[PDB]
């Protein structure tokens, strides 16, 4: 019953911003440095950010510069992501994962670097389009979606 | 970014090996973990800090690293072992410290015969006010064909499918290089070429 | 023993070359990783773990009880991540004493979610004598020592009862 | 071993102490070996002390055995690179009670 559950996913229009949470349960949250990582839909994995157990330090992906706030409420067992100025690239499934340690917690990355990510959530899917509302260019939802923010197959 | 073999396949009882490679920055300095994602679902950590497995993980799985390269091995093979496999390592680059993921790998246990696809073309319809290459079935997946392509799909016959579409700014250049859709089974890249 | 004066002998801040701010979730204070208030858990700083040295001459005016630990990691991995170099050791000595202990490593059942262990030892440091620690890792250091203030017939009473 | 027996279990293990480095090599191959045992409460990493000793039972080597009481539901771990004498067995305590060990040269009638 150790688990993380991501929420807030949905549709978001490009140029706007997205807000996401993760709910931790069945373990001690405040002792664990936590992770944001996303998988675009059918492509591979992309690391997003990392936040320290005590919230003392954050590290962002080079992709995320200037668009990203990451925070945590330890007492609420809550992970918080807020990302600005979105685009098609940012469309993806979003994952909250827990960084594993020995018993030990400390400020240096040198400790955690040897380990990594023993538990994940089932994710929350995010789709970026300004749109809304054979078969081609249709809404809403084998299909695939083009740059027009539209679906077809 | 890190890099891995494009795809893999093997037989029940067989042992197979997948590779990961990258800069002195990441792997050269910091060690490597391996994650396994079974279809329709979410990742679970297969291996941590090179050699070491976590609890709940069968012995057949195990791995290693040397220099800037790392490797993963399955000593015996069950149907349960069909999934996508990712190497991951911390970087300690500049701009700043960061985790890094390999592109990926998909492997297939071959619970059935191999095959080769049906691919058909059907150029743009004459309705035509200002494309579709579909591979009608095949096994295993990962056929690696305004560029658009879908992700190989399961179906009744228990071989897979797919689709690819393009565009137009509606002319004719390609031709005469025309229209092709050559798709590759690792085993033949194959050509449907049609149309003006 | 009837009273203790708690002396700061080897202050946390005096190790500039190691990480003293580390803790564990077994000592966790309200969900946040912590550690023994009277001990310092040394780890690598900047990926290096230089030789750690400390000494105390006893000016307290009385005998002093001193305690130190040695960490026993669950696996060679943990050893590397924490203390860097392996083949470590911990050395304590005084007018009368000698110990160079090495960190016995074994995979053990999780206890407090912890496979590692800490073996503590103590000694009585005579007035005017001097205590020496040096270690290449796995050293849990005293930040403090207990000077004996009052002495006298006394005891330890085992009871479930409370003070009225 | 996780203890499913239903009661406490006595466990014993040895460590071999060869007569010479030769013996060490021929038997266990690699030198600089060790033997590791651990439980909820216990820790030992012992190393094989080597000394040339008088033949005893035509044997210059020795075996140092140790034991422990493994609590119900607890787990015992051995790992070694050599000189390990392993238990194939453990003794679960069945019946408990005032008893003793009597030293006598006599026999049961
Ligand atoms: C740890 O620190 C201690 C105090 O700072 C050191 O103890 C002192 O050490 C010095 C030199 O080692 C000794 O100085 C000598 O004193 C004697 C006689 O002194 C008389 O009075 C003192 C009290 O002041 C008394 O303790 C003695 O029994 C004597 O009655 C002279 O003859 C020498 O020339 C020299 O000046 C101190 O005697 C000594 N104090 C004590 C309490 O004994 C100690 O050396 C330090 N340890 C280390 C390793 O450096
Ligand atoms: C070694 O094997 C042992 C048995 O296979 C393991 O002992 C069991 O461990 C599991 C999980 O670690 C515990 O499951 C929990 O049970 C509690 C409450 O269960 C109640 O009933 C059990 C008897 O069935 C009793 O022992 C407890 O005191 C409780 O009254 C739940 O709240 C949890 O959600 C969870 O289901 C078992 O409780 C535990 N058995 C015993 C005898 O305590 C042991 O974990 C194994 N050791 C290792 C290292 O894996």
């Amino acid at each position: 019953e150790v688990q993380l559950v991501e929420s807030g996913g949905g549709v978001v229009q490009p140029g706007r911003s997205l807000r996401l949470s993760c709910a931790a349960s069945g373990f001690m949250f405040s002792s664990y440095v936590m992770h944001w990582v996303r998988q675009p839909p059918g492509k591979g994995l992309e690391w997003v950010a990392v936040i320290w157990y005590d919230g003392s330090k954050t590290y962002f992906a080079d992709s995320m510069r200037g668009r990203l706030t990451v925070s945590r409420d330890n007492s609420k067992n809550a992970l918080y992501l807020q990302m600005n100025r979105l685009r098609a690239e940012d469309t993806a499934v979003y994952y909250c994962a827990r960084q594993q340690d020995s018993g030990y917690s400390g400020p240096e990355v040198s400790y955690y670097s040897h380990y990594g990510m023993d538990v994940w959530g089932q994710g929350t899917m995010v789709t970026v389009s300004s749109a809304s509302t054979l078969v081609k260019d249709y809404f809403p939802e084998p299909a695939v979606l083009q740059s027009s923010g539209l679906y077809s197959l | 970014v890190l890099t891995q073999s494009p795809s893999a396949s093997g037989t029940p009882g067989q042992a197979i090996t997948i590779s990961c490679s990258g800069s002195s920055s990441n792997i050269g300095s910091n060690p490597v973990n391996w994650y396994q994602q079974l279809p329709g679902a979410a990742p679970k950590l297969l291996i941590y800090a090179d050699e070491h497995r976590p609890s709940g993980v069968p012995d057949r799985f195990s791995g290693s690293k040397s220099g800037t390269s790392a490797s993963l091995a399955i000593s015996g093979l069950q149907s349960e072992d069909e999934a996508d496999y990712y190497c991951a390592a911390w970087d300690d680059s500049l701009s700043g410290p960061a985790v890094v993921f390999g592109g990926g790998t998909k492997l297939t246990v071959l619970g059935q015969p191999k095959a080769a696809p049906s691919v058909t073309l059907f150029p743009p319809s004459s309705e035509e006010l200002q494309l579709v290459c579909l591979i009608s079935d095949f096994y295993p997946g990962a056929v690696t064909v305004g560029v658009e392509t879908t992700t190989p799909s399961k179906q009744s016959n228990n071989k897979y499918a797919a689709s690819s579409y393009l565009s137009l700014t509606p002319e004719q250049w390609k031709s005469h290089r025309s229209y092709s859709c050559q798709v590759t089974h690792e085993g033949s890249t194959v050509e449907k070429t049609v149309a003006p | 023993v009837k009273h203790f004066e708690k002396v700061k002998i080897l202050p946390k801040d005096r190790w500039t070359q190691h990480t003293t701010t580390g803790g564990s979730r077994a000592c966790a204070v309200s969900g946040n990783p912590s550690f023994f208030r009277n001990m310092v858990w040394l780890t690598e700083k900047g990926s290096n773990y230089p030789v750690a040295k400390g000494s105390y001459n006893n000016t307290s005016g009385e005998q002093m009880l001193i305690i130190w630990g040695v960490h026993h990691p669950n696996d060679e991995t943990e050893q590397r991540t924490l203390y860097q170099n392996v083949g470590t050791y911990v050395s304590v000595g005084t007018s009368t004493l000698n110990k160079r202990s090495t960190p016995e490593i074994a995979t053990r059942p999780k206890v407090n979610g912890q496979g590692g262990r800490m073996e503590f030892s103590w000694t009585l440091l005579d007035m005017w004598d001097t205590i020496n620690f040096e270690s290449t890792g796995n050293l849990i250091a005293p930040e403090y020592g207990f000077k004996i203030s009052k002495r006298g017939s006394s005891g330890i009473m085992k009871t479930e009862g409370t003070l009225e």
